[PDB]
């Protein structure tokens, strides 16, 4: 199973999902644990023997979710006669990735400077 | 190595000794250009100038000419090194040293 | 018949498909199948063979039919008796395609440098 | 009959059509049909020796028609007092057409890079 | 008559003309055939040996008028007691066009490049 | 009388015209012909025996004025508050004209290169 | 080392002594490529124009030329070194303006 | 001294004493470069555009 579970995701959210919910939940989680172990392939022996490192990838996985589950229905507003909301405007392209900054927290990071090398063979 | 310069510069100077002239945004219908060959005769005698219905970013444009001496300061380069390995006096290669 | 399913897009949908949008997903995830195995001749003996490997086509299928069916119907807005919503805006015209940081997950890089390489035929 | 059928077109559109608009899809299939005969003239040949192939033709056959009939009206909004929806800015849609990204997956592509060749008659 | 009909220009619309816009449909439907035929003096012989080319004459002419005749009144929008609908935007859509993707169909095309030619008198 | 006639701009103009609308356009295609004729003295005599040749003057005269014509009131928009429209925004168009185009169907369209010769009167 | 510089002279002067000419924002079908080999013959004779419709921010531009006397200003550096270590009069390495 | 500057003149006259010509925007595939190579070959006769 996954590091974190739907109870990480639902205390950073702040409600409580459907079991509808749950099911896109647990999928999205189990997305963010493939996408942490293609670049840190040591995340499950970290995660058991370190605490702190476990915590921070516990959080990088329920924030990962969180950025997507917000509001996927997709909403601006709804009303009926007597009760109405509107939401101030985020983007339609909601897509499972986890930030530079989430990157450099579990200790890896991006150089944003490197070179080409030109190359030619020399002569035998 | 010197005949494949004069060969190189030869071609140059029969095809692109000239800069190209170019012009971008102009429909060939307005131009006048004959659909079944592609071109329109002009008279070209002199001074005369040519008017155009300007297309929304109509102009006219010029690829540069080859500079022929950029060959020729490689044949002069050459004809030092023939004179060098011959060891012939000067004037028999370079012509116009001394 | 397919390697993903339509459980996999309702799962990820997070909403009961209609006996029409069921027909449209079983139609558009042959042709995301078709898609990938297109670019990847090995796909469905990688999968299978590697169970990880097969967890992200997936995954990956589900999501490229389902940002094409999110809102197939087209609408911004509806309003029925005295209810009313309306939609955050997004693209029109979608089509069936594979993002490049899904091509990565598959193993495809695309290079964003390439050459021109200038010949002649040499003499004789 | 044409390659791909009205219920190909339908299936894609998750709408059941109008004895009057099934009459629209056939003549534009008829057009998908012979739009692509006249760039591939084997098309026929592929389509009844290779059933992957087929696959193909017949999903960029029915999604060449989708693209055209949907929302063909051209309204962007419909009410009476007691309902009302309000459709996405969609294009103004004024032609049949197969995609590059179509093309390419019909083994056919054109090089963006192509070039002017000088030539003058050699003296005789 | 000319060489197609009301029928094919009902066909590829989708709801059936008044006595009024037949009258319209088959005057334009005369004006698109003597615009091909001035450009190929051939087409009444071609439409009559090959039906291929046939079927490309008969959908062009039906393009051709469908994009004149509908919407020909100009509405953006109308309201009928309690009913309501809004159009898409449209250009002031003048005057029947051929396109220059209906030319390459109809096998004639122009080149984009075209070449002026300095000429003087040579002397005697 | 003209050679095209109110007959012609009502088979184009699908509204059928009231006695003040007839007495404009039999004035517009007075103009129209009139307009002709002083391009091409020999209008008239083509027009005799040329059947394909009365098509195009006649069109093109009965196209010059619809396009005059066609919401000659110049509304916008109109209601009783039981019925309501508002039209598309056309150009507020305040004379008769023949297009570049039309011009070319005619036979006698006219080249964008032209040139200004320099000249001095040569001594004596 | 004199080796090496009159093989790269000798290169550059077959790949790049001349100008190499682009157009952009014109499509290969609108010029008129034929598709099955990527080229389009044009008549090239003396002072004829090119005139494209293209539009779409479309412009011709062209690389450089490379300088062939970079190559050479290095060809004489080597032959006052070469006459510096034989002890040769500087004729005959054809060094001299004397 | 002046062993350093034939090296470093040498070296140059190798990599470096020629323009390196570059094109920014156009895509690999619409160029046509070969996947598996990163390369498109192109004739190069004098005055082709």
């Amino acid at each position: 199973a996954t590091l974190a579970t739907h109870e990480d995701v639902t205390a950073f959210w702040a409600r409580t999902p459907t079991a509808e919910e749950i099911v896109l939940i647990n999928r999205r989680l189990a997305q963010a644990e493939r996408m942490l172990l293609r670049a840190i392939p040591e995340l499950l022996i970290k995660a058991s023997s370190d605490p702190v490192f476990r915590a921070e990838v516990i959080d990088i996985e329920a924030e990962a979710v969180l950025r997507l589950v917000r509001n996927h229905e997709g909403y601006l507003s709804e009303t009926d006669g007597n009760y109405t909301y509107m939401l101030q405007a985020q983007d339609p392209n909601r897509k499972l990735e986890i930030l530079p900054e989430e990157w450099e927290v579990l200790g890896i990071v991006r150089s944003g400077l490197g070179i080409l090398v030109p190359t030619v063979v020399l002569p035998s | 190595a010197a005949a494949q310069i004069l060969m190189n510069m030869q071609g140059t100077a029969n095809l692109m000794a000239i800069p190209q002239r170019l012009i971008f945004g102009a429909k060939p219908e307005e131009l006048g250009i004959n659909a079944e060959t592609g071109q329109r005769m002009f008279d070209a005698y002199m001074a005369r100038i040519l008017a155009f219905e300007g297309g929304e970013g109509a102009h006219a444009e010029q690829f540069s000419a080859a500079e022929l001496r950029n060959f020729v300061d490689a044949l002069d380069a050459l004809d030092r090194k023939a004179a060098s390995y011959s060891g012939l006096p000067p004037q028999y290669l370079s012509s116009s040293s001394d």
